[PDB]
């Protein structure tokens, strides 16, 4: 078994505290003196993607194949995640990353993100919404909204669905809002990315839609970033995911070091809020020093010095180890910051809860998991 | 003298590589000879589509002539952007206004959009292929927001061969419960075919139900199998059999042998060989116009070199696409300056028991016309 370990890192813009996290979780690694749990050295290299298209992505997924790798970790979004799918499960370079969950059923890509799309289908049930507003963005992908058309016609939904991805001027979002407040519309699952999140939720104060008849359900696990304070206020219904305890040991102790590092060495640590995707990256590091753990004491081959050669080689010969260290990846079963954390075939987080949050400051309302569905606690 | 080309085919696309060929003698000139390069390849497979690009990149190619899907497309873009390498493509339009890139294939959207309204449906169902792409499902369920249409939204992608024709059924028998009869196919040919069968095997091809194709190519499906039964159908068609530079096109076509020609001898030609032979037009026509601003085009190596190099003239072979405008098998042909179709004309059609019948046209200009 190698002295050292090393893997990729593919960091994109707005990945800054996530970059941060990586570093201080391969240093929490690394200084542990405990030679059974520290018994490999890991190391990375990173690239920064000054933006995240398909040649790019391309370019620095193949020198990193080159100069050797055991895994990739990294970020992908709707512009370049298909690229790097399809060289992972062409090469066997297995991809772990906490972006957004894909849609196709893929190989080599260990996705740390749950689903969220049964939980939001849970508790529309709940809440017995049947006419609603769908304002939604495809940075996450399409998987919410195929759900939402198909849960519509099984339990024939009214459902007012409106792509909103592509406003850039706030009086469209207040022109849309105008129109479905004639509608006498009071229910809206908003399905997009916190920062148009934000966008939206000062439009619906400004204009006073944040009184006690109307219902924000909010479909995304970065909670915690979204501005709720003037909303709270009003009195209208919040409702929000999350998949971060801060009482879980794994979570107060990473939680106690990083409020003490120096922002020189840690941009965005100390007192910034911690962002659910810092976690997952966290997450990701023990993910992988368990499989390689795991693959020691088995004594697997994985390779001297990890990928070798041209990734545009014809024939692609994938190496041999690939398959291995990808079985390895996906048996894990590790509590993490996220909480239980373990991997279907397809590399889809399994056996996860989701907290469920209601605002009144906000109070945790319940949760789900794939066999409870949603298990709301008494109020 | 020669101009190397790029041509990226899907495997099994024969009737496209035949009107490929019969393009590139049609219109073969004195000025110049056009030198394709051919890969066939998966074109789902964003590796096996990159390992082409940079294969053809490396040869020397003035333009690549190709498909992609909504799986490659992002790698398509990507790359000919970078490197100012122009294709020409009969593929979906992308989503925005990505540079190098000629797209041969109008837009749908508004024509479906126009045809909605002018047979006044306000409730119907969608059915919808998501293996193909969503940005039309997007569009028409905003303009049902907008005009407060009722759209029950099916997806049709990612249906196991296993038990097509059993699911089928049983999407059908949730719509009588509710009572729809009026659906919009938003697929492709074969996709297309399949659902027709069943709607055939449980008798919904019947009087008082409605079927709009949404696809360029409505007598490229088998309509005699749906002509008798009752049901309204209506389409669209961007290949008019009535012009005669088509008619003309098709006595050579269904008179090819077909033992050479794979996908030939036949008096139909699908709009994705329809759009291929007209891309040959496109390109022959840009680098004839090249010659007639004496502007001079000779000169690529490694494709992930460190930095990107991009050729200068790259841009020169662009604009000389761009400003193309001929007439071919898809009618006017003319391009915006991101080389999305302008200008352009798509035939509404009916289907009666004598045959399709074009009924009026979409235009780019106003919108829909009765003829
Ligand atoms: C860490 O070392 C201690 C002391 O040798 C040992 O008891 C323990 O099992 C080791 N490994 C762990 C906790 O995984
Ligand atoms: C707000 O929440 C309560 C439960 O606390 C629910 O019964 C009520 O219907 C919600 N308001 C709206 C507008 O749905
Ligand atoms: C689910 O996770 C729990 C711990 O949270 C674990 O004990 C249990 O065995 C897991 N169940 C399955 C079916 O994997
Ligand atoms: C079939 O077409 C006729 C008009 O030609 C129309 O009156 C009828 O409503 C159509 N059928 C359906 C189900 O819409
Ligand atoms: C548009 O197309 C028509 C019909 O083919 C053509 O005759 C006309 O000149 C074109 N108009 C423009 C503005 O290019």
């Amino acid at each position: 078994f190698p002295n050292t370990i090393s893997i990729g890192g593919l960091f994109m813009r707005n990945t800054v505290q996530e970059h941060s996290a990586f570093r201080f979780a391969v240093q929490l690694y690394n200084t542990n003196q405990n030679t059974t749990e520290k018994p490999f050295h890991l190391n990375y290299h990173v690239d920064h993607l000054d933006s995240s298209n398909s040649f790019s992505v391309t370019n620095a997924f193949c020198s990193q194949f080159s100069r050797g790798v055991y895994a990739i970790f990294g970020f992908y979004d709707q512009m370049s995640m298909n690229t790097l799918t399809s060289f992972c499960g062409a090469l066997h370079t297995s991809f772990v990353t906490p972006s957004f969950p894909t849609d196709a059923d893929v190989q080599f890509v260990i996705q740390m993100r749950p689903a969220l799309k049964g939980a939001i289908l849970s508790l529309l049930s709940y809440y017995k919404w049947e006419k609603f507003v769908y304002l939604y963005d495809t940075e996450r992908g399409f998987s919410v909204l195929q759900a939402i058309m198909e849960a519509a016609v099984q339990n024939n939904w009214q459902v007012t669905a409106r792509s909103v991805g592509n406003i850039k001027d706030v009086q469209e979002f207040r022109r849309i809002i105008e129109e479905m407040d004639r509608r006498q519309e009071k229910r809206y699952l908003i399905d997009c990315e916190v920062e148009r999140i934000n966008t939206i939720l000062e439009q619906v104060v400004i204009l006073g839609k944040h009184s006690r008849g109307y219902h924000y359900m909010l479909a995304n696990l970065g909670f915690t970033d979204i501005l709720l304070e003037r909303v709270m206020h009003g009195g209208a219904n919040i409702t929000g995911f999350q998949i971060v305890n801060n009482e879980n040991p794994m979570v107060q102790q990473f939680i106690q070091r990083w409020v003490r590092l120096d922002e020189r060495e840690f941009p965005e640590a100390k007192n910034a809020p911690l962002k659910y995707t810092s976690a997952l990256t966290h997450d990701a590091i023990l993910v992988i020093a368990e499989a390689f753990r795991y693959l020691r004491r088995q004594r697997v081959d994985v390779s001297r010095r990890g990928s070798a050669g041209d990734c545009l080689a014809n024939p692609a010969v994938p190496w041999s180890q690939g398959i291995d260290i990808e079985r390895a990846l996906k048996m894990v079963q590790v509590q993490g910051m996220t909480g239980n954390i373990q991997f279907d075939t397809y590399g889809r987080r399994t056996n996860y809860t989701i907290d469920v949050y209601e605002m009144k400051g906000s109070r945790k309302a319940g949760y789900w998991n794939e066999y409870e569905r949603f298990v709301p606690f008494s109020g | 003298n020669s101009i190397q080309i790029g041509g990226l085919f899907p495997r099994g696309a024969d009737q496209e590589y035949s009107a490929f060929r019969v393009g590139m003698v049609q219109f073969s000139t004195s000025e110049f000879r056009l030198t394709p390069h051919i890969d066939n390849l998966e074109v789902a497979n964003s590796f096996a589509v990159t390992n082409a690009f940079c294969s053809q990149f490396s040869r020397g190619v003035y333009a690549i002539f190709g498909f992609y899907d909504k799986k490659s497309v992002n790698t398509i873009t990507s790359f000919c952007g970078t490197l100012h390498v122009s294709f020409i493509t009969p593929s979906f339009p992308t989503d925005g206004t990505h540079p190098f890139v000629i797209q041969m294939r109008p837009d749908l959207k508004g024509a479906l959009l126009s045809l909605i309204e002018y047979y006044q449906w306000d409730k119907f169902a969608y059915l919808y292929d998501s293996d193909r792409g969503l940005s039309t499902l997007q569009a028409v369920l905003d303009s049902a927001a907008e005009k407060k249409w009722q759209v029950t939204a099916i997806n049709v992608g990612n249906i196991n061969n296993d038990k097509k024709d059993e699911t089928y059924r049983s999407l059908f028998q949730d719509l009588e419960l509710k009572k729809e009869r009026r659906v919009i196919l938003d697929c492709e040919r074969d996709k297309v075919n399949d659902i027709v069968d069943q709607v055939i095997t449980i008798g919904k091809h019947v009087k008082g139900y409605h079927y709009i194709i949404a696809n360029l190519g409505f007598t490229d499906g088998d309509l005699l199998k749906i002509q008798f039964g009752g049901a309204n159908v209506s389409g669209f068609q961007i290949v008019d059999y009535d012009d005669s530079l088509v008619s003309k096109f098709i006595e050579r076509w269904s008179t090819l042998e077909e033992k050479e020609y794979p996908g030939a001898h036949t008096a139909t030609i699908k709009y994705t060989s329809a759009l291929t032979y007209d891309a040959v037009q496109v390109m022959t026509e840009a680098f004839r116009n090249l010659r007639k601003q004496r502007i001079e085009i000779s000169r690529a190596g490694d494709c992930l070199a460190n930095p990107a190099v991009p050729w200068g003239q790259g841009v020169e072979i662009e604009r000389a696409l761009k400003q193309v405008q001929v007439e071919g098998l898809s009618g006017n042909i003319k391009f915006d300056q991101n080389g999305k179709r302008i200008n352009y004309t798509i035939n509404i059609m009916e289907l009666k028991t004598n045959g399709p019948r074009k009924i009026g046209y979409w235009s780019e200009v106003d919108k829909m016309v009765v003829t």
